[PDB]
């Protein structure tokens, strides 16, 4: 995980995903007692992107279709970067959180959001 | 088949599997395991019940419920109660397992219940600390996993 | 006024139009903002559901 | 035990079962035995079982026991409370609030429980 | 039984066909109910979709209840 | 890290729980004050409805525009149980029907949270006021109301509606929208003219329904806050209960470690 090994684009997408989750972890106690509605406008937006990122990190495996029954997914490094970069930029702010859970690629989240 | 719709539909048990029954005290852990033994009175699976560190009155009640339900003729009951030696409580699960293995080695099917595997660990900890053997996490011996 | 009953629907301040007229300009003044928009701003339902769901978890 | 053999139902009151556990911890330390979890004696469950298993309903009579229980640091997971609760059939809780109301028996109907 | 963390690693291959097919719709209903159970008291005015899931969730939960010493075939 | 940090966190949560307990009772008291201020305005509204009714009927030759073919109320403090969101979720639903039908929409904002919802989405406004006391006075609403009544007279607005929560009960705050504009045997003596009086009565009636709406929303704010502070107190207890289990584990673990070290050193010396 170094700019000289993987390139700046991948390194920035990862640094950005981590930055978002870290801040969400810090807000946990306030939301636990007062809820999400007391947060600042920017904090509410991050908490929303942090939640989508959390479920887009989920993936059905080919060794787990026996446990669940859903089919496995293989995601390339190119598709992985494109999906998280889009959620961080806000290109997917109109989809429900549950459209990102177990969807493999981002296009499947767009097609999952149609239901 | 345990005979419980929740368990048999969502948490199925297959012949040869090890399925842990975990929870706090007084929630039906024994109830679930004894009903699973009672349901094998017509399946053809012989059953064994190992009571480790239990009260004598609790052991007596379970045996009566097994005979009242027609399941005692298929069951072997191995008892090491709360006042018996720690050595007997630590060895009872291996004795019951040996009795259950008699059926598995001859091409037959068997079911074994260990009433409190946490009471076997407490009995083995007592013997280990009385032989002056160095303790680890929560004062348990170093080979508690292997037990 | 009626034969049986007399009602006085009494005001709590001078109702001179100028006062309300000033009051209206004062409210108009407070309504001025840097991003007035077009008037067709919408699609908040996604956000309204996102916060509504968090409010369910809160209770 | 003698009265039970006579053909009677007997009450055995133990002033405090925690002090029975502590006396066992003290004796175990004096004899030089290696201490267990939270500093209790390695024989904690066996010493409790040897006492509690004699209190039962036989085919001649029945010894029923009322035992006062103390909880160290208000922790119900501590080895002494944990071991004792394994041999209890009922729990009677006496409430300071109920006493103020004027009900002298003072047993809390919501906190008190029985396996029967 | 807590259907959220209770699991069988080799059980899938052991169920009979009838129970393996019919059990499909039971665990999912309890999962859908897990997210609405506490909030259910003020969900009578929410979207019809949520109400269908909640109605089913309260039913399936009730059906899973069973008694001691009474095994079903 | 250890038992030291958990004690500070259990004390921190216990202090906050005691004040949120009081704030629920303070809120209940303020709810009862706002409910009597609601009832001290019904007589002026029920009698003016009768007069505006009969006066039109005996004077059919005059048909005021208000009688032929949004004001939004929000809080100034937080701690509400999503009371502002639930109304703002009904404001967006009705506005959609009109945007689909093709009409434009002008808005009047009373309170701080209403302004926040519009600055956060670049929404339009024609009038606005906030910082109204928990005890509001009708005189403050006159300015904001006037910017809206003239519109309807100048045709700048075809219909006017008040958006506020309604105090259904101590546990229920129904978000609602109602139309402000448009709306026996014997006859009255008119001084100076009937038309002169109808124009005066209709403004007093709309400014009255707006004041009725603000006061009721304040009663809703107090009730919503009561439930939120109850929820916060309960949630705090759950955290205290969970932390206490972790503290007991840390306490028991610290004792076993020390004994091992004492025994270990004594088994060498
Ligand atoms: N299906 C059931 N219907 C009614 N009561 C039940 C049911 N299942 C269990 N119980 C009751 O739960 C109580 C505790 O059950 P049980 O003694 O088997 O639990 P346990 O976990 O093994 O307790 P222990 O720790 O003492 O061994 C008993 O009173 C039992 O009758
Ligand atoms: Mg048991």
């Amino acid at each position: 995980l170094d700019p000289l090994v993987i390139g700046q684009d991948h390194y920035d997408t990862a640094r950005g995903v981590q930055y978002v989750l870290q801040r969400y972890k810090e807000l946990k106690d306030i939301i636990a007692i007062l809820g999400m509605d007391e947060l600042s406008e920017a904090d509410k937006l991050l908490v929303a992107r942090a939640r989508k990122i959390q479920r887009f990190l989920s993936q059905p495996f080919f060794v787990a279709e026996v446990f669940t029954g859903s089919p496995g997914k293989y995601v390339s490094l190119k598709d992985t970067i494109a999906g998280f970069k889009g959620i961080l930029n806000g290109d997917y702010d109109h989809l429900p959180e549950q459209a990102f859970y177990m969807v493999g690629g981002i296009e499947e989240a767009v097609e999952k959001a149609k239901k | 088949q345990t005979g419980y719709k929740s368990v048999d539909a969502m948490i199925p048990v297959g012949r040869g599997q090890r399925e842990l029954i975990i929870g706090d005290r007084q929630i039906g852990k024994t109830a679930l395991a004894v009903d699973a033994i009672i349901n094998q009175k017509d399946s053809g699976i012989k059953c064994v019940y190992v009571a480790i560190g239990q009260k004598q009155s609790t052991i007596a009640n379970v045996v009566r419920k097994l005979e009242e339900n027609g399941a005692l003729a298929n069951t072997i009951v191995v008892a090491a109660s709360a006042s018996e030696s720690a050595a007997l409580q630590y060895l009872a699960p291996y004795s019951g397992c040996t009795m259950g293995e008699y059926f598995r080695d001859r091409g037959e099917d068997a079911l074994i219940v260990y009433d409190d595997l946490s009471k076997q660990a407490v009995a083995y900890r007592q013997i280990s600390l009385l032989l002056r053997r160095p303790p680890g996490r929560e004062a348990y011996p170093g080979d508690v996993f292997y037990l | 006024v009626q034969p049986n009953m007399v009602k006085v629907l009494a005001d709590t301040v001078v109702r001179a139009g100028d006062l309300d007229e000033a009051a209206a300009q004062e409210a108009l003044k407070a309504a001025e903002k840097a991003l007035q928009g077009k008037g067709a701003e919408f699609d908040y339902s996604a956000a309204a559901a996102r916060l509504a769901e968090a409010a369910a978890q809160l209770r | 035990e003698k009265f039970r053999d006579e053909g009677r139902d007997v009450l055995l009151f133990i002033d405090n079962i925690y002090r029975y556990t502590l006396a066992g911890t003290e004796v175990s330390a004096l004899l030089g035995r290696m201490p267990s979890a939270v500093g209790y004696q390695p024989t904690l469950a066996e010493e409790m079982g040897v006492l509690q298993e004699r209190i039962t309903s036989t085919k001649k009579g029945s010894i029923t026991s009322i035992q006062a229980v103390y909880v160290p640091a208000d922790d119900l997971t501590d080895p002494s409370p944990a071991t004792t609760f394994a041999h209890l059939d009922a729990t009677v809780v006496l409430s300071r609030d109920i006493a103020s109301l004027g009900i002298y028996p003072a047993v809390d109907p919501l906190d008190s429980t029985s396996r029967q | 039984v807590n259907a959220g963390i209770s699991v069988s690693r080799v059980g899938g291959a052991a169920q009979t066909k009838i129970i393996k097919k019919l059990s499909g719709g039971i665990r999912t209903a309890l999962a859908q109910y897990r997210e609405l159970a506490a909030f259910a008291q003020f969900a009578s005015d929410l979207d019809e979709a949520t109400r269908k899931q909640l109605e089913h969730g309260q039913r399936v939960t009730e059906l899973m209840k069973q008694k001691q010493y009474a095994p079903m075939s | 890290a250890g038992a030291k940090e958990i004690r500070s966190k259990i004390a921190s949560i216990k202090s906050t729980q005691k004040i949120t307990n009081a704030m629920e009772k303070v809120a209940v008291s303020k709810m009862r004050k706002a409910q009597m201020r609601m009832a001290a305005g019904r007589p002026y509204a029920e009698r003016i409805r009768q007069v505006i009714g009969h006066l039109a009927n005996a004077n059919p030759e005059y048909r005021h525009p208000f009688m032929v073919e949004y004001i939004v109320v929000s809080s100034d403090r937080g701690l509400c149980g999503g009371l502002n969101i639930n109304l703002f979720k009904s404001l967006v639903k009705d506005m959609s029907g009109y945007r689909e039908q093709g009409a434009e929409i002008d808005l009047c904002v009373i309170g701080s949270k209403g302004a926040s919802f519009f600055r956060s989405f670049g929404g339009n406004v024609v009038a606005a006021i906030s910082h109204l006391g928990e005890e509001p006075s009708i005189n403050d609403l006159i300015g904001s109301v006037k910017v809206m009544l003239d519109a309807y007279l100048e045709g700048r607005i075809d219909r006017l509606f008040v958006v506020s929560n309604k105090f259904v009960n101590t546990m229920t705050q129904k978000p609602t929208v109602e139309q402000l504009i448009p709306l026996h045997h014997w006859d009255y003596l008119y001084e100076p003219d009937a038309k002169s009086l109808l124009d005066g009565l209709l403004v007093r009636y709309v400014e009255s329904q707006v004041y009725q709406a603000v006061v009721e929303n304040n009663a809703c704010e107090q009730a919503a806050r009561m439930i939120a502070m109850k929820n916060a107190t309960d949630n705090a207890g759950e955290l205290i209960s969970d932390l206490q289990l972790i503290y007991n584990k840390a306490r028991q673990a610290a004792i076993t470690q020390e004994i091992s070290e004492i025994v270990g050193g004594a088994a060498a010396v």
